[PDB]
């Protein structure tokens, strides 16, 4: 196939912060059909004037929708467990994050989780063959 | 003359690890230090006088500092110390206090609590001059066991490296 | 204790030297008969009052751990290996002729073997040579690795223990020959070595000795090239891949002339030849065994760190009084550089006599080509080595979370509440590790997309011949470079416009 | 030490053989430890007189 | 043959160990440093480890189980045991063919 955007695999693995009790990895499944989004770059710019640009610091990011599992707490999706995010999509890419951090919660129902995570770096796998 | 390069200075007795031998009680194998005699030849015993560092950080972790006061009180007796704390001049307590954390629930706070009180009594080793980088790795969670192993960096007896940052401990002569 | 207040209840543990016991250094060499340490069984060595009455006075051995002992005092557990003297040995006999009488009184002083082996008496008018060697023998150190006794001014040295290291003594400073402000006039003195050295022990045992109880730096006190290639053998062994490694490195010596030197060599990627010139005043083994201890003990939890330098390659523990002659030659310098052999020079320009403290210059193994015949400089630097040894532990501790775990291939489409992976998920999480200790164990790297490699067993093995579960994860690194090669090109301008 | 498995409220109709337990009784079963106190430190002092920094 | 051990201690211990920690989760293998830890078992340390690698991989071979240390620290304390392949003794199959489908033992509680 290789020829289809969407997500096969979503794993996440919990540590709990109180026990260091690692979870995991879990796999996981999205609520609808909109994907999780990626932001490689640590440094961002900034426009300055004729042609040139000021350079900011800033934290690799990633917003992950996902299905909360029942097994797990709520409040582990919402900034109370450290998480290692792993995501592969369906031609061949796989975006790896540990040591994450969920930034910003936000009120949810008991099913549907959107998570907001920042690490230091994001890994990118690439299909075979690449420049 | 020249002979000279050898400190008049000595050491006292010095209280050492498992000087009096192991305990056993079931729950696993202490120390119980005290004062190590050696023999001679003929008769004439004499205590030992090695480890000066490990020494003082024996004499600081097994001896109970005051206590804080309390709107409750302590019996006349009970305030930990030591009197003679009343004549130094160097403005110090002696003894620790890893005896006296407020045990609480979770008890990973109780082991922040602890890391925090023994390093504050160990600087006193740094402080006196005896050691420069006295460090603790207390790290474990278990039911209640906890590992707290120490390290005391020294020196030698005479100054072999030239551009240091700091400045030579003022009783390198023990050889911490 | 029931009398205690609190609840806090400490329990030291019995006793210290926690933070060692993970550096063991193997020392091994020679014993005499007065120790009381059963011969070739490794056996430790706390500290430094009990190696006289253990390993006899004065031998090979006391003094190869007397100076692992010096160089530092703690951070290591060093375990001895005693081996007992050959059958037919002949020790080896030095013969010292001195020639009186002394007309003015001064001090005679002699330096054999290292600084701490000196010795110094008085002499007054009118002393024969008799009672000028009575004193000297009487004042030579006992631990000195020579019985020394006296007859008629004549004094003998003989080697305590019998084969070829009694033969690595032949360069005596004296002070009896020359104008210094203290020189009985009239006294001569005349080295002689009349008789020889002789058959060494070769054991090749060490799979009996030490198996499975893994070391981190072997030292040998011997020069007979064939014990060495035994050495060289067991630390092989050590890194093969049919059974669970027990990484090491181990630190010998060659001494003699260049030719000699380069002929002692070969492709031992495991060793650590120490080349030293004919006429070296330090007993060889000393030195060796204090870089040896000097490395097993400065990198520990450093796997990185180069022992050479006038810092971090010092042998405190050593005091040579400088010589007319630099040793090598700085073409013979280049020469030992070049064939992965360690070379050591004086640290201070301190002028004839006037003690100084040989340093290490390229810490280096004798590793200089490749499997196939070709050239390569990957296990040359002996911090190369460490970090291969460090980089497999870490890696093999990094990849147990798989272990157990779920795995699904040919469908890699893991189910909704699974703890499965599949082998591209594996992979991923692998080189993120890699590129993780990117500047801790690894340089950069090169292309990260074909250097690591995870294929499963179903693809690699014929087809209907593999196994489920088995995997196979190839990886190619480079340690972290250091150091640069800039090209200056300084040209002035005399001319100017801007 | 695990409070899902440590708490159990149980119906009297599900306790008893069938057609035996009545309406209104329960059964609460718990599992607890009192607040503990103290450690049990375990202390490694070693010297080091090498230096590495 | 140079066992420290009384032998029915270890057995005993490594037969509590797989029923105290199977019979809820019956997929898990007894092994691994985590898992197949005998703590309640001590040996005292020693360099030389009874079974040489020949023996080990000759056993693992003819569905034996085997142990081993888990610190081999030299010479300063006891160390508990630790097992290797928690795997039963089933070679050949009923006909005479090799396979490994009642090799392991989780295979075996799996399949009841």
């Amino acid at each position: 196939c290789n020829k289809q955007n969407g997500v096969k695999n979503i794993l996440i693995t919990f540590t709990d912060c109180d026990t260091q009790e690692v979870i995991g990895p879990i796999s996981h499944e999205q609520p609808d059909d909109t994907l999780p989004t990626y932001k490689n770059c640590a440094w961002t710019n900034t426009a300055l004037t004729n042609g040139y640009v000021q350079r900011s610091a800033s934290n690799a990011t990633m917003t992950l929708p996902v299905v909360r599992d029942l097994r797990v707490p709520l409040a582990f999706y919402q900034g109370c467990a450290q998480v290692d995010v792993q995501v592969e999509k369906f031609d061949g890419t796989v975006m790896t994050l540990t040591e994450g951090a969920v930034v910003e919660p936000e009120e949810s129902d008991g099913r549907s989780v959107t998570m907001n995570i920042v690490a230091s770096e994001i890994d990118e796998l690439l299909p075979p063959g690449s420049l | 003359c020249t002979v000279d390069v050898a400190d008049r200075r000595k050491r006292f007795w010095t209280t050492q690890i498992a000087a009096c031998g192991t305990s056993s009680d079931d729950c696993g194998d202490c120390a119980r230090p005290g004062l190590q005699l050696m023999c001679n030849g003929q008769g004439q015993v004499t205590v030992s006088t090695d480890n000066y560092a490990v020494g003082l950080a024996l004499n600081i972790l097994l001896t109970d500092a005051s206590k804080a006061d309390t709107g409750c009180g302590w019996t006349p007796g009970n305030r930990g110390g030591f009197w003679g704390d009343s004549f130094r001049s160097d403005n110090l307590r002696s003894g620790s206090k890893i005896r006296q954390v407020p045990t609480r629930t979770s008890m990973r706070e109780t082991v922040s609590l602890i890391r925090a009180y023994a390093l504050d009594d160990l600087k006193k080793l740094v402080t006196y001059g005896v050691a420069k980088s006295v460090d603790v790795d207390l790290t474990y969670r278990g039911s209640n066991k906890i590992d707290m192993t120490v390290i005391i960096q020294g020196v030698d007896g005479n100054e072999s490296r030239v551009g240091l940052t700091g400045e030579r401990i003022s009783n390198a002569w023990v050889w911490s | 204790d029931a009398l205690s207040d609190g609840f806090v209840r400490l329990c030291i543990d019995p006793s210290l030297n926690f933070f060692g016991e993970g550096c063991k250094i193997l020392v091994e060499g020679q014993m005499t008969d007065d120790g009381s340490a059963t011969p070739d069984a490794v056996t430790c060595v706390t500290s430094e009052l009990d190696i006289i009455e253990r390993f006899g006075q004065g031998s090979v051995l006391t003094e190869s751990l007397r100076k692992v002992f010096c160089t530092c005092k703690s951070g290591v557990s060093v375990y001895a290996l005693p081996r007992e003297d050959a059958a037919a040995g002949v020790k080896a006999v030095y013969t010292l002729t001195i020639a009186g009488p002394a007309t003015t009184d001064g001090r005679v002083q002699l330096y054999m073997g290292e600084a701490e082996y000196a010795v110094d008496i008085g002499v007054d008018a009118g002393d024969t040579a008799t009672d000028i060697a009575a004193a000297i023998v009487a004042a030579i150190s006992p631990d000195f690795p020579y019985a020394a006794t006296a007859a008629a001014g004549v004094i003998t040295l003989t080697a305590r223990n019998a084969g070829t290291i009694g033969n690595h003594l032949s360069v005596i400073y004296t002070n009896l020959g020359s104008c210094t402000s203290v020189t009985p006039e009239g006294v001569t003195v005349t080295f002689a070595q009349t008789t020889a050295g002789s058959v060494n022990p070769t054991p090749n045992d060490y799979a009996t000795v030490v198996n499975e109880c893994c070391f981190a730096v072997y030292v040998l006190s011997s020069d007979d090239t064939d014990w060495q290639e035994n050495l060289r053998d067991w630390i092989r062994s050590a890194w093969d891949c049919s059974k669970p490694q027990c990484f090491g490195h181990g630190y010998v010596f060659n001494k003699g002339t260049l030719g000699q030197v380069l002929a002692d060599g070969d492709n031992s990627a495991e060793l650590s030849r120490l080349a030293l010139p004919t006429t070296y005043p330090v007993l060889p083994y000393l030195t060796n065994a204090a870089y040896g201890a000097l490395s097993a003990c400065s990198t520990c939890n450093n796997p990185e760190l180069n022992i050479q330098g006038q810092t971090f390659g010092l042998l405190s523990c050593i005091n040579m009084p400088e010589s007319c002659t630099p040793g090598w030659t700085f073409g013979e310098v280049t020469q030992l550089q070049a064939n992965g052999f360690v070379v050591s020079g004086p640290s201070t320009t301190s002028g004839q006599g006037n003690y100084t403290s040989p340093y290490i210059y390229n810490d280096v193994t004798n590793y200089l080509r490749d499997e196939k015949n070709r050239p390569n400089a990957t296990f040359r630097d002996a911090s190369s080595r460490r970090l291969a040894a460090a980089t497999g532990v870490a890696l093999a501790e990094f990849l147990q979370q798989f272990n157990g775990l779920a795995v699904f291939t040919k469908n890699t489409n893991i189910r909704t509440g699974i703890i499965g992976t599949n082998p591209r998920l594996m992979l991923g999480k692998i080189r993120k590790w890699a590129q993780d200790n990117v500047g801790t164990l690894f340089s950069e790297f090169d292309n990260i997309n074909e250097d690591i490699q995870l294929l499963t067993d179903f693809e690699v093995q014929p087809k209907c011949v593999g196994q489920p579960g088995i995997f196979h994860l190839n990886m190619r690194y480079r340690p972290p470079v250091r150091g640069a090669r800039i090209n200056v090109n300084m040209a002035p301008a005399l001319f100017d416009n801007c």
